[PDB]
């Protein structure tokens, strides 16, 4: 890694890379090693830096994406009933940088009654934020749940939920993030596609864009689980109790 | 010189009344029954066998 | 990038040879000592 | 029970296999410069890429 | 030990509530919850800071080493 | 998972607690009994010396520094006293009489330039044995102590030359904190042989890297410590103690908290304290009739607004009172920093210890996975260079 | 005066000042999200949010982007003239009240 | 153009250490077992 | 014992950074580093 | 001054050195260092 | 649009601006100031001292924050900083009790002190002017009485309890003229500080500066400071008969009452439904009530630890709102 200094008394990383140590942050601890040569300090970035090894070499599967709290947050703005208009958008855009990254606005969807954007828009900002960016992907990529259309007419984009997931030159066209397109394991991820294509330093560039937005966003959202969303609605209750 | 556990019947706190256990600075609410051999306080722990 | 605590990162050093790029860094930094966080530990000329 | 053994079976199979390298004429071989195939796979190519 | 002199969530002082919620008790024995209330906590997050507190300050005083 | 960590929770010991001198005492500042009690906690009389405080839980999501059990805490709750701990730590000397009749003696405070005290002499005291009530620093005697330097020699029966004999050999504090001295004694074991029990003290804040749990079996570092006007607020002013994540009840299958929090917060409303046992309890049906009358949801989980944005949440929050114990396992006596230290005298290498000043070991599991990477110059680096060199001179014919 | 204040990122700004960013010390949210109100008021940007890198450290940045009419650094300064001029009518209006209770 | 640069990048450059990288993809966490 | 360049007699061991060198306070030259412990 | 005090007996003794450990009014074998003088500075957080 | 939060059973709508032009095509509600100097209403509450409670009337939700973020952190109060301790020989440890009085509130406003400047040595750092200086000396001994045995220890010993009223505001030099008419006192002098058993004295002396509530929350002027919105209910059909006393028992016994010539229900008193929802639950009110909360009316609620008057600060925050907007007008933009 590179470093940073930092004024409290515990090593800070990066959620992303909690993955290959599989690390929990419940207690556990971790050690750190220093090189002093010149040439074994030049030697453990090109070999060993964490830009080369998005990949692990047991099958070529991407290791390191979206932890288990990064997949719910690009959900909520990614579901297909959620729009917003331009100040939200404006100050939803301006997380995922800190002020430095050259956007320009693409037309709204909802136009006449009022300007509404939706939350993919917004997500295919975070892929291509300008002309000077040069990523421009293609992707065809089942998610995890994916219920079936009338399987023989609709194609396989015209599911009942958003469902099968459609990206032509970075613009969302269907589909959602759920750890099927973004998060490990599939080979045809999100983060896979511009590591094959562009580099690393795309990826790496692309990928803590979403972890910045995703850090700052939700808390300001809502999200939380209780007793009133785990108890069974009474039919349950009655149909268990027989069956 | 025998050792003997605490809040057995051979000791001194046996049967008091947070008024000599005061006076002796000792907890009421200590379970008891470990020895204080030179310091360090330990206890025989019940094994078990076939 | 990894984020360190600054109570480890001066006892953590690193050697560092002097030449001319980096000797107008190098008088600056041996002069903080090793209170102020750019500063060194110790120093071995090629005589010593 | 699992734990302590996958560590003792990952340093087994280590010991017995840990110098195998591709030579400059695509041909992995042991430390000893003898072959043990000639391709790695019937193709030559990376298994990660 | 003592009653803590602000509350840890909300910021409020309590102080010169300990010896009149107790008082409250002695004398005119009252509910535990009807107490407090008229005494001015509202909230729930200042009436945990009476209702829980263990009060050990009058149980180490007896240990004095003054005899 | 319990069990095994409520033996570390820090609290309360005994009564006497500030009278007995042991090796290493933790003790918390204000503890508070819980909310849901048991009838087990009441049948050892766990409730009249209790460990740890109940927080106000808020569990939500929260700016990502609580992804994998980690959480947040506000930094107005800490500086009103939300678990600041306080550890105490006995050492001691021995007086030695030797064979040749000779003791050990305590002078101290040698003098220069008008002023007794020297830098290292400053809380050390008249008498030879540091002043009770002020504090030590990194060096700084505080036990000053003599040896005599004929320690095993036959006793010449005559009086010739015995007046200069005692070489120093001092008690230093060390440590990367400064603490104060609580108590010190002097009195006399079983044989006449005098002793010296100092106890040291300080008391610490609980900073990011200490290791808070829930009392069901979540732990949880301390990830960050933001301040209060960050934090959100009901609609009556109630800032959250504590902030952990939404993700972990679906895996860990806690519904015990989920209870926990409905049965601890109709408590505090009705001013009554609630029984959770086993194969028991109170009740929830009944509970939610308590929470609806005094005018909150039916399920506990309120609506609140935030304190970065001011606008309300699209969801709503699962909010009140849990029980938050706080374990041992802090990182002030954790943080360990090796440069270039001792070195042990048969291999030559790195002491092991954090107390034998570390060096930390790159074993075999590690050695392989930096072959796989190819790498073949920091692989000479880190096991000869930073770790072992040394320059041997060998012959070249009959090589040895 | 002072110059470690307001100060323009010039890495991430346009050849003119239509795009301009900027990075302002020791001031959080209570600012940057009462700057943001006032500005997207004008009918001329199109583009200002505001974000703090890190809770460590101590600063925040404001992004300003406009379109081509004026530039982004007069459009900030007539933003908080703006809500300068904001607080006069709360503190005018408030007092007179208090005064007749 | 590029289904010819992605196959001919994949080949197995010389120097890789396929033998460390392999025992380390093995080993890891009627009736047969 | 003997410095080589002010040829002092005062060593202090500095032990504030878990380095435990062996050093002079007129010049600065360390006289032992790496000290071997009796395990 | 202000020297040793007694466990139980609290009885302020200032005993000439290197001559006994014992204190007076009671054959007690424990002597707490009584609190200094000087003043200590702290802060208030 | 609508300025309206709306309420249902799992959800919150629309809790954003949308108050700005270029939302719509028809650009609309730019900034004018005679535009919101008409519709800006302030109505003051019942107020008294250590309590406010007044309305804040069609400003967006950016800028009700705004307010309630600086009079916890922003506006600057008093008290200890350094605790000076002579012999103490009671239970309680020393900087424990030097904690405890830290958050003690006082009487004393600010204003009268100036901010303290560290960069200067430690000698000349409190001069004369920006630090009041307070001690206290107790010393708990016996009480020759004859009561009988376990009664209140407040009558074996004297002063066994020490309060915050023991605070003697010692006044240094220059002082002893401005601060004669107003003397310092807590704010709040019946805090129990200690406890002693005879035999142990407590004698120390503080230092109490000028401080900001950010920092540290022993500065904090308020008790707590936030505010609520006003909620809004709508009645669809009329409920008559059984329904409406069912309807009445799901709220605060306040917020609506039955109509006593004809049995339909109608809203009371507002400003008193805290949002229980109770009415969600039971699927017969379904469509009769559809319940909201306005967006732009704000229910202040802001209390003081005693320090100065509950309507000085929320002046005293908007005050420096505009300061903190003013000192960047008027320095240059280093490039
Ligand atoms: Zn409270
Ligand atoms: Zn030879
Ligand atoms: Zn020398
Ligand atoms: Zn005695």
């Amino acid at each position: 890694h590179y470093a940073k200094i930092r004024p409290w008394r515990t090593f800070r990383l990066n959620e992303c890379v909690c993955t290959p140590y599989n690390a929990d942050f419940d207690g556990d601890e971790m050690n750190l090693h220093v090189p002093q040569t010149e040439e074994a300090r030049a030697e453990a970035i090109n070999l060993m830096g964490v830009k080369n090894n998005l990949l692990t070499p047991k099958s070529g599967e991407p290791i390191i994406a979206a932890t288990q709290d990064f997949i719910t947050g690009s959900y909520l703005i990614s579901h297909k009933d959620s729009f917003y208009d331009r100040a939200t958008l404006t100050q939803l855009l301006s997380m995922m940088s800190d002020g430095i990254e050259h956007f320009d606005i693409p037309p709204p969807a909802i136009m006449k009654p009022y300007y509404l954007w939706t939350g993919k828009q917004v997500f295919s900002l975070l892929i291509k934020p300008n002309h000077n960016s040069p990523v421009v992907i293609n992707l065809d990529a089942k998610n995890k749940v994916f219920v079936p259309p009338k399987s023989k007419s609709l194609p396989n984009e015209m599911s009942q939920n958003d469902g099968f997931v459609i990206i032509r030159g970075s613009q969302i066209l269907s589909g959602v993030m759920d750890k099927s397109v973004l998060g490990d394991g599939k080979k045809h991820s999100v983060f896979y596609t511009i590591l094959r294509d562009y580099g690393p330093q795309e990826a790496a560039n692309a990928m803590n864009r979403m972890a910045k937005l995703c850090a700052r966003f939700l808390g300001n959202r809502g999200f939380s689980i209780g007793i009133n969303d785990v108890t069974p609605a009474d039919d349950l209750k009655q149909k268990k109790e027989e069956l | 010189r025998m050792p003997i556990m605490l809040r057995s019947n051979k000791c001194i706190l046996y049967d008091a009344d947070e008024s000599k256990m005061a006076k002796l600075n000792e907890c009421p609410l200590d379970p008891g029954g470990y020895f204080i051999v030179n310091g360090t306080e330990k206890v025989i722990l019940v094994q078990e066998q076939l | 990038e990894v984020a360190v605590p600054d109570r480890v990162a001066k006892v953590l050093t690193y050697p560092e040879k002097v030449t001319r790029y980096n000797r107008h860094k190098l008088q600056e930094l041996i002069v903080n000592g090793p209170n102020v966080h750019p500063g060194a530990n110790y120093l071995l000329k090629r005589n010593e | 029970v699992k734990t302590a053994e996958t560590g003792y079976m990952s340093r087994r199979l280590m010991k017995s296999l840990e110098d195998l390298s591709c030579q400059y004429d695509n041909t992995v071989r042991t430390s000893a410069n003898g072959i043990v195939q000639f391709t790695y796979g019937g193709d030559g190519l990376d298994p990660l890429e | 030990m003592i009653v803590p002199v602000r509350c840890f969530s909300c910021g409020k002082v309590v102080g010169d509530k300990w010896e009149s919620y107790l008082n409250l008790l002695q004398e005119d024995e009252l509910d535990e919850g009807t107490a407090l209330s008229r005494l001015g906590l509202k909230r729930y997050c200042c009436r945990r800071m009476i209702l829980t507190h263990v009060d050990l300050i009058e149980k180490f005083l007896r240990y004095n080493p003054l005899e | 998972y319990q069990c095994a960590m409520g033996k570390q929770a820090i609290g309360a010991i005994a009564y006497n607690q500030f009278k007995r001198i042991d090796t290493l005492l933790y003790l918390m500042t204000y503890p508070q009994q819980p909310m849901v009690k048991t009838k087990t906690i009441e049948l050892i009389d766990y409730d009249k010396l209790p460990a740890g405080q109940n927080a106000t839980v808020a569990v939500m999501s929260y700016s990502g520094y609580d992804i994998e059990d980690a959480l947040v805490l506000n930094k107005s709750s800490i500086d009103r006293g939300f678990g600041r701990c306080e550890t105490r730590r006995k050492t001691t000397t021995v007086l030695k009489r030797y064979a040749n009749h000779t003791q050990d003696i305590i002078g101290g405070m040698r003098v220069d330039e008008n002023g007794d005290p020297i830098w290292q002499h400053q809380s050390l005291g008249p008498d030879g044995l540091g002043e009770v009530g002020m504090k030590v620093q990194s060096g700084q005697i505080y036990i000053n102590k003599s040896v005599p330097t004929n320690s095993a020699d036959a006793p010449n029966p005559n009086n010739v030359n015995v007046q200069t004999q005692y070489r120093e050999a001092p008690v230093i504090y060390r440590g990367p904190e400064p603490s104060h001295i609580d108590q010190v004694m002097m009195s006399v074991s079983d044989n006449d042989q005098a002793l010296i029990k100092v106890l040291l003290r300080q008391n610490r804040r609980p900073e990011l890297g200490d290791k808070f749990s829930s009392r069901h079996g979540q732990k949880g570092v301390c990830g960050i410590i933001v301040k209060q006007e960050d934090m959100p607020f009901n609609d009556q002013g109630i800032v959250p103690d504590i902030i952990m994540n939404p993700h972990g009840f679906p895996s860990r299958m806690t519904v015990g908290k989920m209870i926990e929090l409905i049965s601890g917060k109709a408590g505090v409303l009705n001013g009554t304290l609630e029984y959770g046992t086993c194969f028991g309890g109170s009740k929830l049906e009944d509970m939610s009739k308590i929470l609806v009358d005094q005018g909150f949801n039916y399920s506990g989980k309120d609506m609140l607004y935030s304190g970065i944005t001011g606008e309300c949440l699209q969801a709503y929050i699962f909010f009140g009172p849990i029980y938050y114990q706080k374990l041992k396992h802090m990182v002030l006596d954790k943080m360990h920093a090796r440069a270039r230290g001792p070195r042990a005298v048969l291999t030559r290498q790195p002491t092991e210890g954090r107390s034998r000043d570390g060096g930390l070991r790159l074993g075999e599991m590690e050695r392989d996975c930096v072959i796989a990477y190819g790498a073949s110059q920091l692989l000479l680096e880190r096991l000869m260079i930073s770790s072992d060199a040394f320059e041997v001179d060998v012959c070249d014919k009959c090589g040895l | 005066p002072d110059r470690e204040k307001i100060k323009l990122l010039t890495q991430a700004t346009s050849e003119d000042g239509t795009s301009a960013s900027f990075q302002i010390v020791e001031e959080d949210h209570t600012l940057g999200n009462a700057l943001r109100y006032v500005i997207m008021k004008n009918p001329d940007v199109e583009f200002c949010g505001y974000s703090i890198p890190h809770p460590s450290e101590n600063l925040l940045n404001i992004r300003i982007q406009t379109y081509g009419e004026t530039t982004a650094v007069d459009a900030l300064q007539k933003g908080l003239k703006d809500l300068m001029d904001l607080c006069d009518v709360v503190e005018s209006k408030f007092t007179e009240k208090i005064k007749s209770m | 153009e590029i289904a010819l640069f992605k196959y001919r990048k994949a080949r197995l450059e010389p120097g890789t250490a396929i033998g460390a990288i392999g025992a380390q993809s093995i080993g890891e966490p009627m009736n047969v077992t | 014992p003997v410095c080589k360049n002010c040829h002092g007699t005062e060593f202090e061991r500095d032990l504030s950074n878990a380095n435990n060198d062996l050093v002079c306070k007129a010049c600065g030259v360390v006289s032992e580093d790496n000290p071997i412990v009796s395990e | 001054t202000l020297k040793y005090i007694c466990a139980e007996c609290s009885s302020k003794l200032s005993l000439s050195r290197t001559d006994a450990v014992r204190c007076k009014d009671c054959g007690h074998r424990i002597l707490l260092k009584a609190r200094t003088k000087r003043l200590v500075q702290f802060e208030a957080r | 649009m609508s300025n309206i939060v709306g309420i249902e059973y799992n959800r919150v709508t629309n809790t954003t601006s949308t108050d700005f032009p270029g939302f719509s095509k028809d650009a609309e509600n730019e900034w004018n100031v005679e535009k919101f100097k008409k519709d800006f209403e302030v109505n003051i509450s019942s107020l008294d001292a250590r309590e406010a409670n007044f309305d804040l009337i069609n400003i967006d939700t950016s800028i009700a924050n705004a307010f309630r973020r600086i009079m916890i952190s922003e506006v600057p109060s008093v008290a200890a900083e350094y605790v000076y301790f002579f012999n103490n020989t009671s239970v309680i440890q020393d900087e424990v009790l030097a904690h405890r009085i830290g958050l003690v509130p006082l009487k004393v406003d600010p204003d009268m002190l100036t901010w303290v400047d560290s960069n200067l040595p430690d000698d000349e750092k409190f001069t004369d002017e920006n630090t009041i200086v307070l001690s206290l000396n107790v010393k708990c001994t016996r009480n020759p009485d004859a009561p009988k045995g376990s009664t209140d220890p407040k009558e074996l010993y004297n002063n066994a309890h020490v309060y915050a009223r023991d605070l003697k505001f010692e006044p240094q030099g220059r002082q002893s003229t401005t601060f004669a008419d107003c003397p310092v006192v807590p704010a709040d002098p019946d805090i129990l500080l200690a406890k002693l058993r005879p035999g142990q004295e407590i004698s120390l002396k503080a230092h109490c500066i000028l401080g900001i509530g950010g920092d540290h929350a022993k500065f904090s002027p308020v008790s707590t400071a936030s505010y609520r919105l006003l909620p809004q209910i709508n009645i669809l059909q009329p409920i008559k008969g059984e329904s409406a006393r069912r309807f009445q028992k799901c709220f605060p016994p306040g917020v609506i009452g039955i109509d006593e010539g004809s049995d339909e229900a109608y809203v009371k008193d507002a400003r008193k439904d805290t949002v229980s929802r109770e009415v969600l639950r039971y699927e017969e009110f379904a469509d009769k009530v559809k319940l909201g909360r306005v967006r732009n009316h704000f229910i202040f609620n802001v209390e003081s630890a005693g320090a100065m008057t509950p309507e000085e600060i929320f002046f005293k925050s908007v005050r420096i709102l505009k300061n903190k907007a003013e000192y960047l007008k008027n320095c240059p933009i280093t490039q």
